[PDB]
């Protein structure tokens, strides 16, 4: 019945409750389509974010903000904002963008607006406590996270429910990887602010604590060259 | 007092000063996506409503941008964002690119609020999805946990909104039907005929 009543009286959160065709030629067709995946370590504050061609197709956004880390360089939306995004876009493309839930639903959304894009989806990352039953201006425990879907230029639910991770563990569920790959929206896919651990076939993955490089930019684009420049990425 | 009441009228030219002040607002306006007006919505005095408190505003599509101009326009800021995630009887999950699975509810703060349960309750409501547009009675419990004693009024409602401490306002709601003393006397005074009209 009521789980906002239970989750008062017993503190499971009422995400813990919710329980449970063919998608897997997509996810086949994704596969045989996808590049080998590409890394970059590089410090994007101090980086010309130009360097990074062709332009994307997709960008994944997942800056490193303070609140990922309660109990544990953090960028503020002051930096993110600074991002020139829109100088890597390409003029049809999408965003996704990790807001976290205090004001980045808000400074992301100007983000968004800043950089040339339009939220169509705000998908929310549900976070279940099962296994272990406040920000000052907070009025509710905030249990969830936002990534927020941009479009520029002209099959799944927008939920992720996965339990909390453990403190200090900032990874965003891989489902967004799966999600943003459903779409079929290009090739062309850029991962800011990724990690050794969400590098990926398919991706471009840029971010600070990489410990290794394999990116070239001439290699990189040889991937997309005709007859290979319009493909989904869902075909053969 | 405590018992509903509610107020049959066009939100858009009641003269929302008689009512008093609220501890709590909450509004599900029917946005013009895919009606009131952009500049309609803008307009409603929400500000005469509060000095401090909290307000709750329902949005989806486009009206999360418009919402969220809305509430700072208002005197609000945003602090907090609900949501609803819709089931069936089973507890399983029941705008293109993606199916939604949830519906969206902002949270502002006005002035600065005093005596309220802040954090008793989690950002998720996890509820049945009864009639089409009827909101989840979680959210007046979650609300009333936050603030329990105090006057709400909620903006377009519907008559099976109608809870105890809460005053309705809604252009299907059967009649006027007011109890506490301060309203009715306003009331009186600003209508005397019992009309609404400008
Ligand atoms: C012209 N000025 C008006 C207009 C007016 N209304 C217009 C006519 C119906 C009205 O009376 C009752 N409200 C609804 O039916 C209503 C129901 C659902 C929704 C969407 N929800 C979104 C959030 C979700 C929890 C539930 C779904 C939005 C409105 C309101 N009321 C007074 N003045
Ligand atoms: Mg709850
Ligand atoms: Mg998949
Ligand atoms: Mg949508
Ligand atoms: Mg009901």
């Amino acid at each position: 019945n009521d789980y906002c009543q239970h989750f008062v009286d017993t503190g499971h959160r009422p995400q813990n409750f919710i329980r449970d065709e063919l998608i897997r030629l997509k996810d086949e067709l994704i596969a045989k389509s996808n590049t080998p995946p590409m890394y970059l370590q590089a410090d994007i504050e101090a980086f010309d974010i130009r360097e990074l061609t062709p332009k994307f197709d997709v960008i994944l956004l997942e800056p490193p903000l303070e609140e990922y880390y309660r109990e544990t360089k953090c960028w503020t939306w002051d930096d993110i904002m600074k991002l020139e995004i829109d100088e890597i876009a390409a003029p049809r493309s999408f965003i996704f963008l990790w807001c976290g839930s205090g004001e980045g639903l808000d400074l992301g959304r100007v983000c968004l607006r800043k950089w040339g894009y339009r939220r169509c989806e705000d998908i929310c990352w549900i976070k279940t406590n099962k296994n272990n039953p406040l920000d000052p201006k907070a009025v509710f425990q905030r249990t969830k996270e936002h990534c927020l879907m941009g479009i520029k230029g002209t099959v799944d639910i927008d939920l992720i429910i996965t339990e909390e991770p453990e403190i200090g563990n900032i990874e965003k569920p891989v489902e967004i990887f799966h999600i943003i790959e459903h779409f079929c929206l290009g090739r062309r896919r850029l991962h800011l602010f990724g990690r050794d651990s969400t590098i990926r076939p398919g991706w471009l993955t840029v971010g600070p604590t990489l410990t290794n490089s394999n990116y070239n930019a001439e290699t990189y684009a040889s991937y997309f060259s005709a007859p290979n420049s319009y493909l989904t990425g869902c075909t053969e | 007092l405590f018992p509903p009441q509610w107020i049959c009228c066009d939100i858009r030219y009641l003269d929302v000063s008689i009512l008093g002040k609220f501890a709590v607002v909450m509004a599900d306006p029917p946005w013009d996506i895919h009606t009131l007006t952009d500049d309609e919505m803008r307009r409603l005095n929400i500000p005469v409503l509060q000095d401090d408190g909290f307000l709750f505003l329902w949005v989806t599509g486009r009206a999360m941008e418009l919402g969220r101009e809305c509430l700072n326009l208002w005197g609000y800021e945003r602090v907090d964002e609900i949501i609803w995630v819709k089931t069936n009887q089973l507890q399983r999950i029941i705008g293109h690119w993606l199916n939604h699975g949830k519906e969206h509810c902002l949270v502002g703060v006005k002035g600065n609020p005093q005596g309220f349960n802040q954090g008793l309750d989690c950002d998720v409501i996890v509820a049945e999805v009864r009639s089409t547009s009827h909101k989840p009675d979680e959210i007046y419990g979650m609300i009333e946990r936050l603030s329990p004693g105090t006057r709400k009024i909620e903006l377009f409602g519907r008559p099976h909104n109608v809870q105890p401490n809460w005053i309705t306002l809604g252009n299907q709601l059967d009649g006027i039907h007011l109890l506490d003393p301060d309203v009715v006397a306003r009331f009186k005074q600003r209508y005397p005929d019992g009309i609404i009209s400008k």
